DNA sequence: ATCAATATCCACCTGCAGATACTACCAAAAGTGTATTTGGAAACTGCTCCATCAAAAGGCATGTTCAGCTGATTCAGCTGAACATGCCTTTTGATGGAGCAGTTTCCAAATACACTTTTGGTAGTATCTGCAGGTGGATATTGAT
DNA sequence: ATCAATATCCACCTGCAGATACTACCAAAAGTGTATTTGGAAACTGCTCCATCAAAAGGCATGTTCAGCTGAATCAGCTGAACATGCCTTTTGATGGAGCAGTTTCCAAATACACTTTTGGTAGTATCTGCAGGTGGATATTGAT
């Protein structure tokens, strides 16, 4: 059963996340806006977290590239080096 | 011979951290005091985050202090938390906290 | 092979001078280590910035304070200061 | 045959989840979604373990948080079921 | 006697003050509020009149643009007018 | 050098028309009763921070005088650069 | 005699642009070709805001160019925008825009 | 009497290359000034600290370029890249 | 209320992944000793622009009067929560090898320095000009009706 | 519509202060030409750890059912806008003096070696334990009646 990767990101886990986030009641609508907004997170991030892999001439990117692009992103992440 | 860090009173690498100004273009020239004040600085930080997630070790029946204990050591103190305010904490998770309004008819 | 510089084993050091019966897992050290470099990082550029505002070549602990003080909230630059001028008095006081 | 009333559950979930630290997107669907956008700026590149986990803190946690506002936002308007709204106003109001 | 109905003279101030880029706070009593405040925190303290014409800037549009924030607050609680739990929940959100 | 005024109550220099002005600039259309001291609490504060760091500027360099480079910096820290000023 | 600007075609002194490189302390070395590329980029950038502010000048019927035609510009224009989303232009303004719900009638 | 620095005639130039009969108020010269200022700090900061994470001391023109890339949005990018480049090529060229 | 169905909680057992411990060990920071360089506090003072003041030119504070907006009340409908049912995707673990990261090499390109030349800023004194602020006179919007 | 009061517009019209000019100057750039140093691409390669596949492990997808939340409609109270009225405080232009900023002198303190002493990192291997994941029955919370 073929299906996008995006919808990879299940209704459930959405809600699961709305729920630490202390959501009671979930419009149905929700869940595609979800996927939009962390499409749009994602491709930011990883956009410069590749701008400094290949800036470094590399293949692979370390979890210092992610580190940094989260950096200047401003949503700095303690915990994987830096 | 002694270290900087003993001859101050301290346990953080003043040495070190006087490297680390130098090889870090602050700029040109880096004083005697800086890496001894900056080290004493770090040294107290880290005092009182572990103070406080040492307690919120304690107080959910831990002796290990894994990282929800630093995140709660921050998010529940006020200054530490405008500090890392823009920070994320990884394995962190959230304060216990629900909005008033979407608890039940009491 | 090469070396892995890190704050570990001074933040253990401390963790024992305030925690004395406590420990600290893999991550949670890995994260201590993130915020020392954090705020050395935060604290060395604001006062990179001071010297340049000022045409000095040089970073002293006068740069170091006042970066303390634009860094931290209220209290916890209070503490710091003092914490930081006993560190380099007691070294000053040192042959 | 016994019924938990709408919400109730709901709440039970929240507790829990507040107590805990998981993460909560399954790790599979996870790293493909980061593959295949990442493919839009560079082809064939691997990704180191410790990378693609960073990137599921970084953004679980930029979620729930979203979803806090999200959920501010909800109960500004009278209401307690959030909606797509409520997340464009959150977003217009962080600026992104 | 004539008289436009409410709303409509607000709606011209608008058009009105958009249009312009005139500080909207007057000079003098905004010098001495910065001075008030600085005054509190360290006595004997002048001032280069750029100073305060920078703060008074960077305020009139730090007030503006919340506001703005505000305003679509309002509207997303389905009102025209705005109240202080708008400001307040545009200052959270922005994390103020 | 021979006195000067005591100053107090000076948030009361942003009167209900300025506030009224800043918010149709913001494309405000009607505005509670109430929001006149909220918008007076909330400069407030903005000012406090801006002067607080700038005034730390100031006194770093020795001075007495409080300088436009002084406010821009502080602006700068706090994510509100401005230009114009010497930025 | 020739300046580092004219060999490279560009308006904006790259001679500057380096001395201001190396007094920055932003690495120990600064290569040769680092002020011309940066240079290039500033002129460019700055030709790029006054050709739109130009214009905005223009549709107001004006020959000089003020802050407000900056700010036109500048909020006009998705990117620059956003590479300005945190800044402040004296005396810029705002963009005349009023929500749809505040008009009169339907 | 020391003097003080400025892109002034700079811009002026480049105003007169794209809009030749169009002027520029000083208040708006200000602000030019301010913005090449606050762009140039943006992409040297930006290129410091990828020369540092790279374990580099030097900034070339390679370090400026992927901090214009991360700096700037999409258009932008692409068309002070070219620029950049362009000019690079026609210096080397020349010596 | 109670009853019972389901959820949570606290006492106890234990295996092992994670954390502590040790010592070889050994390069590489860090400390120490002496020679060399320069940065920025000091004492003096030119000069700007800040604080302060009287003159004159607009905008705020206040009360009144009511349009119309907010919020309370009621409510009918669809929409999301709860929960049944099997059903396919994710997780966990072992396994060559891709490529990052270690290491030596030597040269294009850097810093360093000394002398020559050019340019960008200012200052004193200049005449030029876009446009803000005013006029009056033509047209549009608004709200009573 | 029909009308009129008030706002909006714009086009022409001096007054000037803001901009553009030029000449004359000079300090500090910036360029230029050897002299000497080195950071890093390039070439060569050991070894992680990343891709990937195969065995084992449970959750997510869908459909049925209805509780209760959202939004519509109505509405009356009363808050916030518009505007007249009375009148004071802000703005703006001119004049000594504080302080900032530009010298210049110089020593206390930083950099530059270089050479000795150690510490902190690896790792190899051994050794230890905190707690996560069970168990069991005890108790707590929710909802039907
Ligand atoms: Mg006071």
């Amino acid at each position: 059963v073929l299906r996008d990767n995006i919808q990879g990101i299940t209704k459930p886990a959405i809600r699961r996340l709305a729920r630490r986030g202390g959501v009671k009641r979930i419009s149905g609508l929700i869940y595609e806006e979800t996927r939009g907004v962390l499409k749009v997170f994602l491709e930011n991030v990883i956009r410069d977290a590749v701008t400094y892999t290949e800036h470094a001439k590399r293949k692979t990117v370390t979890a210092m590239d992610v580190v940094y692009a989260l950096k200047r992103q401003g949503r700095t992440l303690y915990g994987f080096g830096g | 011979a002694k270290t900087r860090s003993s001859r101050a009173g301290l346990q953080f690498p003043v040495g070190r951290v006087h490297r680390l100004l130098r090889k870090g273009n602050y700029a040109e020239r880096v004083g005697a005091g800086a890496p001894v004040y900056l080290a004493a600085v770090l040294e107290y930080l880290t005092a009182e985050i572990l103070e406080l997630a040492g307690n919120a070790a304690r107080d959910n029946k831990k002796t290990r202090i894994i990282p929800r204990h630093l995140q709660l050591a921050v998010r529940n103190d006020e200054e530490l938390n405008k500090l890392l305010g823009r920070v994320t904490i990884a394995q962190g998770g959230v304060l216990p906290n629900i909005q008033s309004v979407l608890l039940p008819k009491k | 092979k090469t070396r892995k510089e890190s704050y570990a084993i001074y933040v253990y050091k401390v963790l024992k001078q305030v925690h004395p019966d406590t420990g600290i897992s893999s991550k949670a050290m890995s994260i201590m280590n993130s915020f020392v470099n954090d705020v050395f990082e935060r604290i060395a550029g604001e006062a990179s910035r001071l010297a340049h505002y000022n045409k000095r070549s040089t970073i002293t602990s006068r740069e170091i304070q006042t970066a303390v003080r634009l860094l931290l909230p209220g209290e916890l630059a209070k503490h710091a200061v003092s914490e930081g001028t006993k560190a380099v008095t007691k070294y000053t006081s040192a042959k | 045959p016994h019924r938990y009333r709408p919400g109730t559950v709901a709440l039970r979930e929240i507790r829990r989840y507040q107590k805990s630290t998981e993460l909560l997107i399954r790790k599979l669907p996870f790293q493909r979604l980061v593959r295949e956008i990442a493919q839009d700026f560079k082809t064939d590149l691997r990704f180191q373990s410790s990378a693609v986990m960073a990137l599921q803190e970084a953004s679980e946690a930029y979620l729930v948080a979203l979803f806090e506002d999200t959920n501010l936002c909800a109960i500004h308007a009278k209401r307690v079921t959030i909606m797509p709204k409520d997340i464009q106003l959150a977003r217009r109001i962080r600026g992104e």
